[PDB]
């Protein structure tokens, strides 16, 4: 008899769009 | 419930593309809101709650380089495509129901 | 030519998902081969040419966590879904034509 | 009259699946 295979519940995928990542500002004072 | 695939391209670079799938159109629209809310959460890590006008969510959707979805139709066993403006309307309908 | 969308998930993590679109089924199948060939190129930067058996390309496709496509059908204006094994067959047909 | 808008040709997208990235091997000699 084949073995029944159990595994952890798969988390629902919710994309992190990373829109703030590496967003930089340069300010000159001269 | 119609299985629904969401195609997301946040910026002009195709290297940022992703997709998600959902058990229903409603769950897909809930997912679009969750995607925005995660963006707000990472913007405001110190805020336990955030309120936004629907116009802010629509601005966010507008500013995505591409957003579209594909809705499974059981009568042909094919996926019907819908664009950003169709999604925004279905989100308005969803949120109005949720408010009531 | 039928506009074709390719959904790719290389590993078990959904964070690696991407998609591509093509003007025809043939261009999509050419794109799957190009995706493998780019993998071989980065594996073998010193090799100006690489030869592979189709079985190696099929092994590579098998080892992808998920691969599927969506083919536009003009008679219903919807997308017909096809799975990994359908794609592999269309690639075999394409490469056989190309060899001849 | 509206202005015609021209831009560079868009390169065809060809995904780099990065399958070798951060793939490591540890070897013990004891």
């Amino acid at each position: 008899p084949r073995t029944a295979r159990h595994a952890p519940a798969v988390r629902k995928f919710s994309p992190d769009l990373k829109l703030l990542k590496d967003v930089k500002i340069s300010v000159s004072f001269t | 419930m119609s299985h629904t695939i969401l195609l997301v391209q946040p910026t002009k670079r195709p290297e940022g593309r992703t997709y998600a799938d959902y058990e229903s159109v409603n769950e897909c629209m809930e997912g679009v809101c969750k995607m925005y809310e995660e963006h707000l959460k990472r913007m405001n890590p110190n805020s336990p709650s955030i309120t936004y006008d629907i116009s802010q969510l629509f601005d966010f959707i507008d500013d995505l380089a591409d957003l579209s979805c594909l809705v499974y139709r059981a009568d042909t066993q094919t996926y019907q495509p819908y664009n950003k403006d169709w999604i925004k309307e279905k989100i308005y309908v969803l949120l109005r129901r949720q408010a009531q």
